[PDB]
């Protein structure tokens, strides 16, 4: 009310509502999600469109070779962070001969968008993020938000009617957690847990997209008639 | 009074939603993509009659291959197309090849967030990039001051936006040649246009893989005004 | 290097070599020292091969720019003069550039600027640029007139950098010929000296020095 | 953070004014009344103190009446602070176009630049304008001689006679009427003190409320001469005149 | 530009079937001068890495405090510091030769010869050089300064290409680089007979000797020379 | 972080005030009463020591302060604003003329340097105008003896006699009736007694009492001999016995 | 003084066939008169079938590789994944070399692959970034050995058709792989023999469209 | 630095600080341009509240930016002497780099986007100020007159008035001004300029400015006599 004109702020109780109402952009964004094995990390997400005549706004960013994410709210604010995960992961592989651990990407931009949260003149970062890798510690999920929270998790969901598939995820937890050496499978259960997010529309050619990483898989992308098998 | 970069309780930068609005006040802009090439064209709008309808410059080269309309406060338009010549010559000095239309558009929304308390406000003008590469071929960009970009098959801005994209919606289809990619922007121009349409307050121009970006004569516009108007009354 | 352009009654004959040295190790006898800026400009290179290179590509880049800014092409005037303001600036720092801007416009006509690294500018008729520039300008000189065909131009621009690459350790491999017109430039051909020398000598009755 | 206490001191009003330039005009209205007088001969600065008390030292003082080099002098209306500051800068003006051109530097690039930083402050800096008006009386080989006159928006003018600070209405109206372009300096002289004795929010004009100047080419033969004048000479003028 | 002033001499290095065998004696040279007699010039980095150093101290001792806030940075928000996060020795060999690289290009360099020896976390040996103008390159033996003259080849003689590797023991490794130590004693004027010892071995792990001697030498054949030609008493 | 008040926080209102400066004038009027009277061969400025309590030793505190040799300082208003402004005016009084000229500035151009630093914090980003009244008095060979006023706003005047702060309306009234122009020293230190008893309401003696001079050269306070041109500082901090002699035939 | 540079010797051979392209180079790394390793890689694959070498001050090489092969990642990142072809590496490299004009990268930098028409290319560099196309180049130590064999084997100079009375030249024609790889050893033989600072072993990487393979050869140790 | 963003975006997607420097403009004295076959002429008022003044060396409406371009305005007096300085600096350093003066297009390219640029940095506000640019290019004789305004916009006209009541003269110009024909001579295009200012000013005595310029760099300022010919003829003919 009074305590909302800038991030610098605390309200009677305690809260950042800047932070909030950039968590609020999020709740808007289209709905993505994150599950893992053992051996693979996929990511599933629900591209929007302007209109009929408008492309799908791409919701998943390649980050290096073994890692990824996707992204729900302000796109250019996904840019600016996955830019900087790109080049913390270059910086540990050109001077380190290492590839960055997921949660020490995880790390790195919970204290960016930290930063942003408590200077004058600055914003927070109005988008979610979720994270996934295989690094030297097997296969990993993580969610961002811009708040500055990080949480490694087996499986999640972020954006408009993210509840439905993360309720099926919670559901089905024993199950897709060992489907180890089958990604196909892996990603069915990806694409049936953001199902339970859907209304009124379907899953087509143009709209899904799905990333896959795992122990002898690079991370990639799959858009158009790549995805038609799962629909 | 308040922060420039500053969220509204919606989940909302107040700023980017107000230069929106500025946007809409804006003349008209047209652009229609084909497998023969990408037709833009604008509504010039002369505020009087003895203004020179000709120095009104609302459709601009960015590359041989990248052409560029604009829609709204168009003066702040001209450090965006400044930048975008920059990107596009100095890519090709870097890799000796032309730069992807997507890679252009990127760069110049690029720009777009660079404000707060870097410029003072967001670009009050949105820009359709149109251009073509070998790549992904022919293809249309309606670039916003909120940083994102969507491509586009069909695409209307400015004051009668709503009403054009509506009449985009059940025109185009994937088989579109150039004529008639033409003949359609005339045609939805002058629907949601306020004065009469003619050659000297309306502009055309297009983008093909063989002559590159060219900004059409008031001679050959009329031609396709004229044109226009016969098959209309031909059936 | 050699290189040379003359203005003369047919518009601009441009002629250089194609080699390039580091010492007295020949390193290359096909290097392209004409470069294209556009369809009514010519820089030829002679110096530092990177700094001739590298600047004379930029300088394409910015009179690009100049065309798309100011819609219409950029005079010959104002493209060389983007050069030697550029190597001005660095001057002192050991830049090694002579250079020659050639083309046509309307207000200007047929022009050649010399341009170096050490700030030189100037406007002229005739130039001859390299380590074998004196070569070249003992035939040019002895046989210019403003008068001659585009035909004899053509070959007296040959014939010039053939005596240079002759005489000139440094300068060899192969003539590259260009005529500026006012519709362009229009390439003339590669002329490998391998066998222009001895179709010279033949033909001509020339180069009796030589063993025949 | 600090936006909350800005007082946005270079914006616009609805109506297209600036705030900050129209109350600082609004102050220096309040100011003692200063005239300049532009003879063919000559020109006159004439100026009233500001509510004088009888134990100010007025012979070793200086309010209104600055020099800025041998050739130029101003007449000051507004914060005195205010103009020493912007009298520095035109000093040291003048000096750096007399090391650079060897030349002692024209009327108006003097007034145009000290104009300009007025200007400055009204656009850029978010810092409050200089209230103060100044008449700038000179002299060079161009023009002859001149008067100007600045105030805190930095527009500059020229005059034939003019006046600054309070009852500038009722001075320009005495002014307009008995002002002639045929006019000497001593005529000049009369028609300065014959102005403020009018316009005067005090009883009665004495020689302690007033600073006065001339620039003559009364000096020997094609040179200009300044005169400062002081409480003594003061006196004598005003008896002169026949105002006491 | 700089000048070393205290310095150390040879670091000698090589491979044997299981690990990597690295040694260095304990001299602090500072000039003709030889100033100090208890220097380590092995640092060991974890239990899987030790960084053999020569030249100049001063900067040896600054890349001490660097690989010591390696590892202490490496532990922070990291729960496998102590297993799969752990340093490896290409991560300890790529930061050195980032850094040597880096104050070449600076013209500042730190004045060293460094030999990164270890056991990477597959199993597989690890030995890499690098020096002051950021020169790297790997080999089945490694060493520098008067080592790389002398000690290089008598260790090329066990092993002299890679598939020697395999063939041979850590019992036949360590006695050719004890060898070459002696060696190095009788023909380098700013050695010492003292010296420092690392196996980082596959199975059996880390092995530090410190406080090690050159002996079994040959000093007797010394009685019999005299004069330098024709004298005979 | 960093100092974003870049702005003026000293503004024009409607009316044509400039608030800050009238309000710093008014913490001025609130001020203990200092007064300065100059005389024909000297100058001499006074005010009351207001304790904050018995306890603390007012010798330590000192509101009248020396700047050059010949040239003294004291104030009415806020002591903190004064104490750092006296700090400034000595140091500019090196840097900006003896570090150059080789000599001492003259006191109008002291009183200069003095007024452009509150000029400064009237107009500058960030800051207030400071909260003081000064009067300063001193002596150079060309100007002679002088006696000057600065307020908050930078402006300066050049005074026969004046006083400021609590009781200046009244005590400004008392001077001039006793001032004329062939005051001797001793004169105007004596009047400067009277008109500092009316407006002190507690104790009046050398203790309670500051007052200093701008007379005669002092080549016993000068601290060394041997140069015959330097002959001692003209600035004297009269003593508390010294004050008290004065009182006794008053 | 410091002396930032050194010479880390060796030498590189590219040679470009009508659909192949090979880019060669001993694996002999040496300082002065005492030889470093005898198995050192100088001759990389940096993706989007594109081979390169930068011989001469190994630890200006090694810098300019990891920059370029940075550069083809950022490539990716930026354009959508785009492939970058043979040419825009060129220019690419040459502004990562000028861009150190005033303190140079001390190698000799030649990359090898297909052009955009799929035919074999090789592009040859100097220190500072001047580069030239051609069929054929050799770089570092025993460059002046092996290059003016290549002129003659090649690209067929002072070599004329016999009875022609010196009148019409050897035809030009591509060379196949196999004849490619045997005047890559009998060069790099030759080299080893008359070089001090080439022997050890030969490490070709060979570029096709099906991908990069690699050979590998011993060469004289002394 | 001060960094404040003072011109920003309203609700209704307006920026109030443009807007209001227009108000600035409209507040300004009339300054009118009409361009003529082979001319342009820049037509200024001069507010007569304002006696005693010295005409000789107060600052004149119309500025010379080049020997071939002038520039008049309306809004601030303070604020345009900065644009004229920029402008002037740009003339001259168009001439040292491309070694050609610069086009009338070009030079008001340029002021117009000195004009934009302050109204999307921190700290600075708008200029109160709308141009008339007029002149001749290099080498031609083609008329050419532009116009700028605070937002950054410009645009060229055949004919333009700007200032205060310029809405009452660009109604005149708008049925006056003949495209297929403009004023074939000179005296016609400054009698059409006159006539203009005629509608709005008062007195046709010290309160028009004229300007006339011509091909090759001819440019020249009428005497008040010369001017006031003009007006004693426009009137005779009106009383008909
Ligand atoms: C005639 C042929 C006489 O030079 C022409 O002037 C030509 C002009 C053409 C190539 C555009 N100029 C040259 O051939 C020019 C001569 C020269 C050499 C050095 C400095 C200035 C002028 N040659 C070069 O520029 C060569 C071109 C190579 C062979 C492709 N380049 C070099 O010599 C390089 C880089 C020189 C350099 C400049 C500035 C800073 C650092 C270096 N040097 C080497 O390659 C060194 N060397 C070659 C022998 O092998 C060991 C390393
Ligand atoms: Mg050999």
């Amino acid at each position: 009310n009074n305590y909302d004109g800038d991030t610098v702020t605390f309200s009677p109780t305690g809260r950042l509502f800047q932070v909030e109402y950039a968590l609020e952009a999020i709740k808007q964004g289209s709905v993505t999600v994150g599950l893992r094995s053992n051996t693979h990390a996929v990511l599933v997400a629900l591209k929007r469109n302007a209109d009929e005549l408008s492309s799908y706004q791409k919701k998943i960013i390649k980050c290096d070779e073994h890692m990824g994410l996707s992204l729900a709210g302000l796109a250019p604010d996904a840019r600016v962070l996955s830019n900087y995960l790109r080049q913390q992961c270059n910086y540990s592989s050109l001077v380190f001969n290492r590839k960055l651990a997921v949660e020490r990407a995880g790390h790195l931009l919970c204290d960016k968008a930290q930063k942003n949260t408590q200077s004058y003149g600055g914003r927070p970062y109005g988008v979610g993020l979720l994270i996934i890798g295989y690094d030297k510690s097997g296969a990993h999920l993580l969610e961002f938000q811009p708040s500055g929270n990080v949480t490694e998790l087996y499986g999640t969901a972020i954006g408009a009617r993210s509840q439905g598939a993360k309720t099926y995820l919670e559901r089905t937890l024993d199950t897709f957690i060992k489907i180890d050496g089958n990604p196909d499978e892996l990603i069915k259960a990806g694409v049936e847990a953001i199902s339970q997010s859907l209304r009124d529309e379907s899953l087509t050619v143009d709209n899904l997209s799905i990333a896959i990483v795992g122990k002898d898989t690079p991370f990639t992308i799959y858009d158009g008639e790549a995805v038609a098998k799962y629909i | 009074d308040r922060g420039v970069s500053t969220f509204s309780p919606e989940g909302r930068l107040f700023q980017v939603e107000y230069s929106l609005e500025a946007i809409k006040l804006g003349s008209t802009a047209i652009g229609i993509a084909t497998k023969e090439g990408v037709v833009l064209g604008v509504e010039k709008r002369a505020t009087s009659p003895l203004l020179e309808s000709d120095s009104i410059e609302k459709i601009v080269e960015i590359d041989r291959h990248i052409g560029c309309a604009m829609s709204g406060l168009t003066a702040d338009a001209r450090s965006m197309i400044e930048h975008a010549r920059t990107a596009a010559v100095t890519h090709n000095l870097y890799y000796d090849e032309d730069i992807n239309v997507e890679s252009l558009t990127q760069s110049v929304c690029d720009l777009a967030l660079r404000f707060g308390e870097l410029m003072s406000r967001p670009f009050g003008v949105a820009l359709l990039i149109a251009g073509h590469d070998a790549d992904d071929g022919y293809q249309l960009f309606h670039a916003e001051p909120s940083g994102t970009f969507y491509r586009y098959n069909a695409k209307a801005i400015g004051s009668g936006s709503e009403g054009a994209q509506a009449e985009l919606l059940n025109e185009w289809h994937s088989s579109l040649t150039l004529k008639e990619a033409e003949l359609l922007v005339l045609k939805i121009l002058k629907q949601v246009m306020e004065e009469k349409l003619d050659e000297n307050n309306a502009q055309l121009s297009c983008i093909t893989k063989q002559d590159g970006f060219k900004i059409y004569d008031n001679e050959k516009t009329a031609e396709l005004i004229k044109e226009l108007k016969e098959k209309e009354a031909a059936e | 290097t050699t290189t040379l352009a003359f203005r003369f009654q047919g518009g601009i004959i441009v002629a250089v070599d194609s080699r390039a040295t580091a010492g007295n190790w020949v390193a290359s006898q096909t290097v392209k020292k004409v470069i294209e800026i556009n369809p009514f400009l010519l820089g030829t290179t002679a110096g530092g091969a990177a700094d001739c290179q590298f600047w004379e590509t930029w300088l394409g880049s910015q009179c690009r720019l100049h065309e798309l800014r100011e819609k219409e092409r950029i005079s010959v005037a104002a493209a060389s003069k983007i050069l030697s303001n550029l190597v001005y600036q660095y001057k002192g720092a050991g830049l090694s550039m002579g250079t020659m801007i050639c083309g046509y416009t309307r207000k200007e006509g047929p022009t050649i600027y010399y341009v170096d690294s050490d700030g030189t500018r100037l406007k002229g008729d005739i130039f001859c640029v390299g380590s074998g520039q004196t070569f070249a300008y003992g035939v040019l000189d002895s046989n210019y007139k403003w008068d001659l065909s585009v035909e004899d131009a053509l070959y007296l621009g040959k014939r010039s950098i053939l005596a240079a690459a002759h005489r000139d350790a440094y300068s060899g491999g192969s003539v590259n010929l260009y005529h500026v017109t006012e519709d362009g430039w229009i390439y003339h051909g590669n002329h490998d000296v391998g066998e222009l020398f001895w179709k010279v000598k033949e033909e001509e009755g020339s180069f009796n020095n030589v063993i025949g | 953070g600090s936006r909350r206490y800005d007082s946005r001191t270079t914006i616009f009003s609805p109506e297209g004014r600036l705030y900050q330039v129209e109350y600082a005009l609004e102050s220096i209205s309040h100011a003692g009344t200063a005239i300049g007088i532009m003879a063919s001969d000559g020109i006159v600065l004439a100026a009233e103190r500001k509510v004088t008390s009888t134990l100010l030292e007025q012979d070793t003082s200086t309010e209104k009446l600055y020099k800025l080099n041998d050739k130029i002098a101003v007449a000051v209306a507004g914060l005195t602070a205010d103009a020493e500051i912007l009298i520095n800068t035109a000093r040291i003006h003048a000096q750096n176009y007399l090391k650079t051109y060897n030349e002692d530097i024209p009327v108006e690039i003097l007034v145009r630049r000290l104009s300009d930083i007025k200007q400055g402050y009204t656009q850029h800096g978010g810092l409050r304008p200089f209230g103060v008006s100044f008449i700038y009386a000179g002299y060079d080989d161009r023009y002859g001689y001149q008067l100007y006159t600045s105030n805190p928006s930095g527009n500059y003018t020229g005059w034939k006679a003019i006046s600054v600070g309070a009852n500038t209405s009722a001075a320009q109206t005495l002014l307009q009427m008995d002002y002639k372009d045929d006019m000497k300096v001593d005529d000049a002289i009369e028609l300065a003190l014959k102005t403020l004795s009018k316009t005067t929010d005090s009883s009665a004009l004495t020689y302690d409320r007033l600073e006065f100047a001339t620039i003559r080419k009364g000096a020997n033969d094609g040179e200009v001469y300044q005169k400062i004048f002081k409480p003594q000479e003061i006196k004598d003028i005003l008896v002169k005149t026949g105002i006491t | 530009t700089q000048q070393p002033i205290v310095t150390g001499t040879s670091v000698i290095s090589m491979k044997y079937d299981n690990g990597v065998i690295i040694a260095a004696d304990n001299l602090g040279s500072y000039g003709s001068l030889l100033r100090f007699n208890g220097v380590e010039r092995l640092i060991p980095v974890g239990d899987n890495t030790v960084v053999g150093i020569s030249g100049d101290i001063s900067d040896m001792q600054h890349i001490e405090r660097l690989l010591k806030d390696l590892v202490t940075e490496n532990a922070y928000d990291n729960p496998l510091a102590d297993a799969e996060e752990a340093l490896e020795p290409s991560y300890i060999f790529e930061y050195l030769a980032t850094v040597m690289y880096q104050r070449r290009s600076k013209m500042n360099p730190l004045w060293n010869a460094i030999i990164v020896a270890g056991v990477q976390s597959n199993g597989d040996q690890f030995l890499r050089y690098v020096n002051l103008l950021g020169v790297t390159y790997s080999s089945p033996t490694l060493a520098t300064g008067f080592g790389a003259h002398m000690a290089n080849p008598l260790l090329r003689k066990v092993v002299d290409r890679e598939s020697d590797i395999p063939k041979t023991t850590v019992q036949v490794a360590e006695e050719a680089i004890v060898n070459a130590m002696r060696v190095l004693y009788y023909r380098d004027a700013r050695s010492s007979r003292n010296f420092s010892l690392a196996i980082i071995d596959k199975n059996t792990g880390l092995t530090f000797k410190k406080n090690l001697q050159v002996e079994n030498m040959k000093w007797d054949f010394a009685k019999d020379i005299k004069g330098y030609g024709t004298q005979k008493i | 972080m960093t100092d974003r008040y870049s702005f003026s926080l000293t503004t024009f209102s409607p009316s044509g005030k400039l608030g800050q400066i009238d309000y710093a004038l008014t913490a001025v009027k609130q001020g203990v009463t200092s007064l300065g009277i100059k005389a024909t061969n000297g100058v001499v400025i006074a005010t009351e020591k207001k304790s904050s309590s018995p306890l603390a030793m007012s010798e330590t505190l000192s509101k009248v302060s020396l700047l050059t040799p010949d040239i003294g300082a004291v104030y009415s208003g806020m002591g903190p604003d004064y104490r750092v402004l006296v700090d400034k005016s000595r140091k500019v009084a090196h840097t900006s003329y003896k570090r150059i000229y080789g000599e001492y500035p003259p006191t109008k151009l002291l009183v200069s340097e003095v007024a452009k630093i509150m000029q400064e914090a009237t107009q500058s980003g960030g800051v207030r105008p400071f909260g003081v009244s000064l009067l300063i008095a001193g002596h150079d060979e060309f100007n002679g003896f002088s006696l000057y006023q600065v307020d908050p706003s930078g402006s300066y005047f050049p005074w026969k006699a004046t006083a400021i702060g609590k009781g200046s309306v009244a005590a400004k009234t008392f001077l001039e009736k006793r001032w004329n122009d062939e005051l001797e020293l001793e004169d105007a230190i004596h009047i400067a007694l009277l008109t500092l008893k009316e407006s002190v309401e507690g104790e009046f003696n050398g203790d309670t009492i500051e007052l200093a001079i701008i007379g005669d050269e002092n080549p016993d306070l000068l601290g060394y001999t041997g140069i015959p041109t330097d002959k001692g500082p003209r600035f004297r901090k009269l003593t508390s016995q010294e004050i008290n002699d004065r009182l006794e035939a008053l | 003084q410091f002396n930032p540079y050194g010479d880390n010797g060796g030498t590189i051979l590219g040679i470009a066939g009508e659909d192949f392209a090979v880019l060669a180079g001993d694996t002999r790394n040496i300082t002065d008169y005492s030889i470093n390793s005898r198995y050192e890689p100088k001759v990389f694959d940096c993706g989007d079938n594109i081979v390169m070498s930068a011989n001469g001050f190994a630890a200006d090489g090694d810098a300019l590789v990891k920059r370029f092969k940075n550069s083809v990642k950022w490539y990716h990142f930026d354009h959508n994944d785009k492939k970058l072809s043979i040419n825009s590496a060129a220019r690419n490299i040459q502004h990562l070399l000028y861009g150190k004009r005033f303190f140079p990268y001390y190698v000799h930098t030649i990359i090898a692959g297909l052009d955009e028409d799929g035919k074999g290319a090789v592009y040859s560099f100097d220190p500072v970034g001047s580069y030239e196309r051609e069929q054929c180049r050799a770089g570092g130590a025993a460059a002046s050995l092996i290059m003016p064999f290549l002129d003659n084997q090649v690209n067929f100079k002072n070599q004329y058709e016999p009875g022609t009375n010196g009148k019409v030249k050897k035809p030009l024609k591509y060379l196949s792989v196999e004849e490619v790889i045997k005047l890559v050893r009998d060069s790099f033989t030759s080299a080893t023999e008359r070089h001090i600072q080439v022997g050890d072993g030969l490490e070709i990487l060979i570029v096709t469209k099906d991908g990069v393979r690699k050979e590998f050869y011993e060469l004289k140790r002394d | 630095g001060y960094d404040r963003a003072l011109s920003i975006f309203s609700p209704d997607g307006h920026i109030f600080q443009v807007e209001y420097a227009l108000e600035a403009v409209k507040r300004g004295t009339c300054a009118v341009g009409v361009k003529g076959k082979n001319c342009v002429v820049l037509g200024c008022e001069r507010r007569s509240t304002l006696k005693l003044q010295d005409t000789r060396i107060t600052p004149s409406k119309v500025s010379k930016i080049d020997s071939h371009v002038v520039l008049s305005f309306s809004g601030l007096n303070a604020d345009s002497r900065i644009l004229i300085e920029k402008a002037r600096v740009e003339a001259q350093s168009h001439r040292l780099t491309l070694e050609d003066p610069v086009t009338v297009e070009y030079l008001t390219r340029y002021v117009a986007g000195v004009q934009q640029r302050y109204t999307q940095s921190g700290g600075v506000r708008p200029f109160g100020v709308s141009t008339l640019i007029a002149g001749f290019d290099p080498r031609d004789d083609e008329p050419k007159l532009y116009q700028t305004e605070p937002s950054g916009i410009y645009s060229s006209w055949s004919a333009q008035t700007i200032g205060r009541n310029s809405k009452t003269v660009r109604e005149f110009l708008e049925k006056n001004y003949d495209r297929k024909e403009p004023p074939a001579t000179v005296e016609e295009c400054v009698k059409l300029t006159v006539r203009s200012l005629l509608e709005v000013v008062q007195t046709g005595a010290k309160n028009i400015e004229i300007t006339v310029v011509k091909p090759d760099s001819d440019i020249v300022a009428l005497s008040s006599e010369e001017i006031n010919q003009y007006v004693t003829q426009i009137e005779q003919e009106k009383q008909e």
